[PDB]
C-alpha cells in the first residue's frame, strides 16, 4: 500500500531526467561552438 | 498581422532579456554566497572550540593533581548531595545558552536568505505590465 | 640591550640553484 | 633577465604556480585561455628571436613544412581563390592537409 | 531642499556609485565662537537589478515634501490647480508602484512603504494648509509660516 | 511529427530526426539571443556616442573575416 | 559523446 | 509582427525547459547538507566545552536551583518559539520557484492567446 | 520480483541523475568562462 | 506522402541547417562581443569625459570665489 502508490508516482519524476540528459546534449554542442570561436 | 507591432514588441524583449534570465542570476548568487559566509564562520566556530577543547583538556589531565580532580569528579556515585547536581543544572543551562546561540546567528542569516525575496521580483511585475498593457494598447489602434 | 627576536635558517627545497654551469662546462 | 642568469626554470615554474592559482577557480579546460601571464611566457620563450635557438627553428621547419606545403597543394590543385579561403571554412577545405 | 537628477545617460555612474552629498552650515553661537558644521551622506542607488529606488522610500517624508511644495504653489497661484496637480502627483504614484492587474480593482495591494501615503494625502487635501476657507486670513497665515519651519516627526501631526 | 516515421522505417531513425529537430530549434533561439544582443548593443553604442559628440578609443571599421555559409540550393 | 552530426566533427574530434 | 511573437514563445520557454535551476538547487543542497552537518560539529564540541568548563570553575542551595532552572524553562521558551520563526522562514524562502515559474506561466499563455489570435 | 526491478531501477538512476547533474553545472560554468575569455 | 527519397532529401536539408545555424552562431558571438566591447570602451570614455568637465566647471566656480 504505502510502497506502491509512492513509487510509481516518482517514475512520473524520473520521466524528466531524460529530458535533463537531453539539454545536457545540447549544452555540449553550445560549449562546442563557443570554443569553436574561441580558437 | 505586419500592423507596427515591431518598436513595441521589442522594446518588450529589452525588458525580458536584460531583467528575466539576469535577475535570476544575481539573487540565485545571492542565495549562494551568504551561505559560503555560512562555511566560513561555522569553520571558525568550530575552530576556535575545538582550541579551547584542545586547550583546557590537555590542561587539566597531562599534570597528575588536576586529572585526580576528574579521577574524583562528582563521584560516580548516586544521591548528587545538594551540590552535584547544581553541577548538572548548569551544564544543561550552558548546553541550552550555547544552542540558544546557534539558533539565532541562524535567525538573522536566514532573514539574508528571505529578504531579497519581496523586492526585485516585484519590479519585474510591474514593468512587464506596463509594457504588456502598451502592447493591448497599441493593438487596439489598428 | 633592547632584546632578541628570532633567528631563522634555510630550509633546503626551496633553495634556488640556478646558473650557467648548471646544464654546461667548458674544457 | 630570466637567460642572462639561466634562472628559466626557476621563473617557469613559478610563473605555472602563479596563473594556475588565479585561474583555479575557473575550469581545468580554459586554463590556458582565462589567464593572462601564461600564454604571452611560452609564446615569448619558445617563438622569438632573441630565445629560440636556431637549431630548434630548424626541426620547427621540418616537422611542419611537408604539412604547410601540403596544405599549397591542395589549394592550387582545386583551384581555390584568396576569398574563398578567408569565407569557407578552413576545417572543410583543408581536410588531408589536416 | 530639492533636487533634480539628470544623467542623461544609464551609463554615467561610477562603479556602484553611492552618490555624495555635502551640507555646509556656517552659524554663529552665543558663546562667541564662530561655527561651521558639516555633514556628509551616501546612498548607494540604482542598480540595474529592478526596483531600487522605490524600496528606499518613506511614507511620511515625502507627503511632508509634498505639502511643502503645494503650499509655496498655493503662494504663486489658486488653489484648485493645486489640488488638481497634487492629486495627479498621488494617482501616478499609485498607477506605477501599486500591486494589481489592469482593469480590475479587486486584485489590489501595496508595499508597508507605498501604503500609509495615500492617507496623508487624505488629511492633506481636508487640513487647512490648502484649504482657505473654515479660517481667517491670519488662521492660515500661523498655520503655513509654522509647516514651513518644522521636524519630519513634527509635521505628519499637521 | 515522429509517429509516422517511427511507424515502418523504423524507432531508430525516429531518434535520429529527433533531436536534429530539438537541435535546429535549440541553436536557433540562441542564434537569436545572439542577434537581439546585436540591436541592443548597437542601439546603446549609437545613442552614447551621439554624447561624446554633442579620437575615440574604438576601432570603427571592419573585421577581420570568418566562415560566412549558405543554404545548398534553398534560399 | 556529443553527437558529431557533420563531417567536420568526425574529423576534429577523431 | 508574427515571426516576432514566435520568438516570444521561443525566449520564454528557454527559461521554462531549462534544468539550470535545478543544477544550482543541487548546488546549494549540497552545501546545506554538509554545514547541517558542521552545526552538529559545533553542537557536541560546545556540550563537551560547557561539560568541562563547569567542571572546575571553584545565597542558600533551595533558591539558587530556582534561577538556574527558570532559565532552563526559560531557554526552553525562547528556542521553541524561535524554531517557529525558522520553519516559516523556510515557507517563504521556498516561495522561490512556486510562483517565478507562475509568472512565466500566466505570461506564456496570455502571449500564446495573442499567438493564436495572430494564427487565426 | 517485479518490485525488486523497480527499485534497483531507480538506484541507478538517482545517481545517474547526481552525474548528469553535476556536470550539466561544470558545462553551464564552462560556458560562462569561455564567453569570459573571448570578452 | 514522405517515403523514400524524399527521407533521405529531409535530413539532408536538416542537416544542411544544422551545420548553417553553428557557423552564423560562431559569427554572432563573435560580433555580439564586438558590440559589447566597444559599448563599453565608449561608456568608460564618456564617464571620464564628464568626470572631467563637472570638475573643470565647478574649478572655474572656485575660481570665482
Amino acid at each position: 500500500g504505502d510502497v506502491a502508490a509512492q513509487l510509481a508516482r516518482v517514475q512520473r519524476d524520473i520521466d524528466q531526467h531524460r529530458g535533463t540528459g537531453k539539454q545536457l546534449g545540447l549544452t555540449f554542442q553550445e560549449l562546442r561552438v563557443s570554443r569553436m570561436s574561441l580558437m | 498581422e505586419h500592423c507596427l507591432c515591431t518598436e513595441k514588441l521589442q522594446e518588450l524583449m529589452d525588458s525580458l532579456d536584460d531583467n528575466l534570465k539576469s535577475y535570476e542570476r544575481n539573487v540565485w548568487q545571492l542565495q549562494v554566497n551568504v551561505l559560503e559566509d555560512e562555511r566560513t564562520e561555522l569553520q571558525m566556530k568550530v575552530a576556535n572550540l575545538s582550541e579551547r577543547l584542545t586547550e583546557i583538556q590537555s590542561k587539566i589531565m597531562n599534570d597528575p593533581f588536576l586529572s585526580a580532580k576528574y579521577a574524583a569528579a562528582g563521584t560516580p556515585g548516586a544521591v548528587p548531595n545538594a551540590q552535584t547536581q547544581l553541577r548538572e543544572a548548569s551544564a544543561r543551562l550552558a548546553l541550552a545558552e550555547s544552542v540558544n546561540a546557534e539558533l539565532e546567528r541562524r535567525l538573522a542569516f536566514e532573514r539574508s536568505i528571505s529578504r531579497s525575496w519581496q523586492t526585485n521580483l516585484r519590479a519585474m511585475q510591474r514593468e512587464l505590465r506596463e509594457h504588456l498593457a502598451s502592447l493591448a494598447l497599441a493593438s487596439r489602434k489598428s | 640591550r633592547p632584546a632578541q627576536d628570532l633567528n631563522t635558517e634555510a630550509a633546503a627545497s626551496l633553495c634556488r640553484v640556478f646558473g650557467p654551469g648548471l646544464e654546461h662546462a667548458e674544457a | 633577465l630570466a637567460n642572462s642568469f639561466s634562472a628559466v626554470p626557476d621563473l617557469a615554474y613559478h610563473l605555472f604556480r602563479y596563473e594556475l592559482k588565479w585561474v583555479g577557480h575557473l575550469p581545468a579546460s580554459l586554463f590556458l585561455h582565462s589567464s593572462s601571464l601564461l600564454f604571452p611566457f611560452l609564446s615569448f620563450v619558445t617563438s622569438s628571436k632573441e630565445m629560440l635557438l636556431p637549431g630548434d627553428l630548424s626541426w620547427l621547419h621540418q616537422v611542419m613544412d611537408p604539412v604547410l606545403a601540403a596544405a599549397d597543394s591542395i589549394v592550387a590543385s582545386e583551384h581555390l581563390s584568396a576569398d574563398q579561403i578567408l569565407r569557407e571554412t578552413p576545417a572543410k577545405l583543408f581536410r588531408p592537409a589536416g | 531642499f530639492y533636487f533634480e537628477v539628470t544623467n542623461q545617460q544609464a551609463q554615467n555612474l561610477p562603479p556602484g556609485k553611492q552618490s555624495f552629498l555635502q551640507f555646509q552650515t556656517s552659524y554663529l553661537h552665543p558663546s562667541g565662537r564662530r561655527r561651521l558644521r558639516v555633514t556628509t551622506l551616501s546612498y548607494r542607488f540604482a542598480e540595474p537589478n529592478t526596483i531600487d529606488v522605490a524600496p528606499g522610500f518613506d511614507q511620511e517624508a515625502a507627503a511632508v515634501l509634498m505639502t511643502r511644495l503645494a503650499v509655496f504653489k498655493t503662494e504663486s497661484e489658486e488653489s484648485l490647480d493645486v489640488l488638481r496637480w497634487l492629486d495627479r502627483k498621488l494617482i501616478r504614484l499609485v498607477a506605477r508602484f501599486a500591486d494589481y492587474q489592469k482593469d480590475d480593482p479587486s486584485s489590489f495591494h501595496l508595499s508597508t512603504e507605498f501604503s500609509i501615503y495615500p492617507q496623508f494625502m487624505y488629511h492633506l487635501r481636508r487640513s487647512h494648509f490648502l484649504q482657505t476657507f473654515n479660517a481667517s486670513p491670519d488662521e492660515t497665515a500661523y498655520y503655513r509660516s509654522v509647516l514651513l519651519r518644522a521636524s519630519v516627526m513634527n509635521a505628519l501631526v499637521m | 511529427e515522429t509517429r509516422e516515421l517511427a511507424r515502418r522505417y523504423g524507432p531508430e531513425l525516429a531518434h535520429a530526426f529527433s533531436s536534429l529537430s530539438d537541435e535546429n530549434k535549440y541553436l536557433k533561439v540562441k542564434l537569436q539571443s545572439s542577434q537581439r544582443a546585436e540591436v541592443r548593443a548597437e542601439i546603446r553604442a549609437e545613442q552614447l556616442a551621439n554624447a561624446l559628440r554633442s579620437d575615440s578609443p574604438v576601432f570603427r571599421g571592419e573585421d577581420v573575416p570568418g566562415p560566412v555559409a549558405v543554404l545548398r540550393d534553398n534560399k | 559523446e556529443a553527437a558529431l552530426r557533420n563531417v567536420e566533427e568526425q574529423f576534429l574530434a577523431q
